RNA sequence: GGCGAAGGCGAAAACUUAGGCCAUUACUGACGCUUAGGCUUGAAAGUGUGGGGAGCAAAUAGGAUUAGAUACCCUAGUAGUCCACACCGUAAACGAUAGAUACUAGCUGUCGGGGCGAUCCCCUCGGUAGUGAAGUUAACACAUUAAGUAUCUCGCCUGGGUAGUACAUUCGCAAGAAUGAAACUCAAACGGAAUUGACGGGGACCCGCACAAGUGGUGGAGCAUGUUGCUUAAUUCGAC
């Protein structure tokens, strides 16, 4: 086992003034290169002003609010043919998983160029389509179906 | 066991009586030898005499 | 069509049944874990008994139900959830009682599984 | 907790009947203990005859699990499980401790009888438990209910496997029971107690990129390289 693990701090970006944007730029990073992902995300921002003219922060928070999952799933088995257990997860991991879903689903689509695909991903997340809201809805629907296990668990 | 006045004060004793009813009902639903009856009864009596004193 | 009545619940170790009855002995309606969609081994849960009791309380509400006796039957961990369902339902429960089919030490029961 | 010699005995009542406990100036006057042989009883299962048969449940069928399952689980399901009359006479029938007698520190209880006497307590005579001295014990442990101090009697034992088997004999409808070896073989044994470890699908507690979470890779392609096998002149030798 181990004890409780402290978390390293993440600094907000003082240009759009949101630390969730910093977690965006962190998760969408590959190879350990802030510059390339930074240009990608800022081009996506410029596209947000370009089509569907609206505050990028507003569509950002709307996408975060729609994609966030209400409940999580935890494995607690007894014997063969294991059974799941839905438990409660704090908001930090909830937004972390929402961002992870946005990142993974963005790089799974048509419109080959990253700029338009990630922009369409954030647009769909704001508008509640099957791109990512489908996954959250499914993971919610497996929850509260076997909630009898959730009530009596440990 | 009829006892209930307004809301809940009866319910605690209801849990007590339900526990003792379950205790008395479990040992009359599965068959095994009479010697086992006697030995388990003495074991339960010993538990009561050692824990509750 | 009656104010007073009695509703019976029998929480078996493998299932549960709830049944609302008039004082004349006739049944009004019954409910069980099988009435709901989920079946198989997962029906012996306190949550299932709770939702069954919720549904039976609902379907007796339109009947115009009032103060009612409560006879609880069977052994299991799901009988008390029906108590919570009925108490939270706002019904006029008045008396609780124990009606397990308890025998004196007579007929020989089945064995130890082993 | 109580009673019974043992097996056993617990919803209620009547009849018959057993033995038991305390004080007994009463009576009798050693009439006692043990008991080969003999006799009586003796859990469950099983046998014969007639009933009875709710539930349970050998055997049997089916559904699952498994590699197989003639098992563990589930659904049925026969004998039997119950009563009346006869038989079998075995059990871890154990306190694994034969019966009888007297003595030997103590303490805590509990139950029955007597007296004092609201129970509560006091003591007396007994049974039944726990703790514990010396003493005994290979050790564990026993210790006033001894496995101690001794006596009387009965029964029993003489390495293990063969084997509680064979032959004979008695009983029994039978199942079988009682009695009970040897040939051969081993140098020890499902020997006993206790000790250190080890192990446990035994518990209690605690760590670790162990689990959990995430990220990124190998098994998919091709090339580099090492290894296994084959080959030849060696494909030098080891690392497994």
């Amino acid at each position: 086992r181990k004890n409780r693990a402290p978390k390293r701090t993440v600094l907000p970006d003082p240009v759009f003034n949101n630390t969730l944007v910093t977690r965006i730029i962190n998760v969408i990073m590959e190879d350990g290169k802030k510059g390339l992902a930074q240009r990608i995300l800022y081009g996506a921002f410029d596209l947000i002003e370009q089509r569907t003219k609206e505050k990028p922060l507003t569509v950002f928070e709307r996408a975060v609010g729609n994609v966030m999952p209400r409940l999580e799933l935890r494995v607690r088995r007894i014997a063969g043919s294991n059974y799941q257990v839905p438990t409660e997860v704090p908001q930090d991991r909830k937004i972390a998983l929402a961002l992870r879903w946005i990142a993974m689903f963005a790089r799974k689509r048509h419109e080959k160029t990253m700029l338009e695909k990630i922009a369409n991903e954030i647009i769909d997340a704001s508008n509640n389509t099957g791109a990512a809201i489908k996954k959250k809805d499914d993971t919610h629907k497996m929850a509260e179906a076997n909630k009898a296990f959730a009530h009596m668990r440990w | 066991e009829v006892k209930n006045d307004d809301l809940e004060l009866a319910l605690k004793k209801f849990k007590r009586v339900s526990l003792e009813i379950r205790r008395l009902a479990q040992r009359h639903e599965y068959h095994l030898r009479k010697g086992m009856r006697l030995r388990e009864k003495r074991k339960i009596a010993q538990k009561k005499r050692r824990k509750f004193r | 069509n009656v104010s007073s009545g009695i509703i019976h619940v029998s929480c078996s170790p493998n299932n549960t049944i709830v049944s609302a009855s008039d004082p004349g002995g006739n049944v009004l309606c019954w409910a069980s874990s099988g009435t709901m969609g989920f079946k198989g081994s997962r029906k012996k849960t306190p949550y299932s008994a709770g939702i069954a009791a919720d549904k039976v309380a609902k379907t007796v509400k339109e009947m115009g139900m009032a103060t009612v006796k409560l006879f609880v039957k069977g052994t299991g961990r799901g009988k008390d959830t029906a108590i919570r369902s009925f108490a939270n339902a706002g019904l006029s429960i008045t008396e609780i009682n124990e009606k397990t089919p308890i025998p004196h030490n007579g007929c020989k029961p089945p064995k130890r599984p082993r």
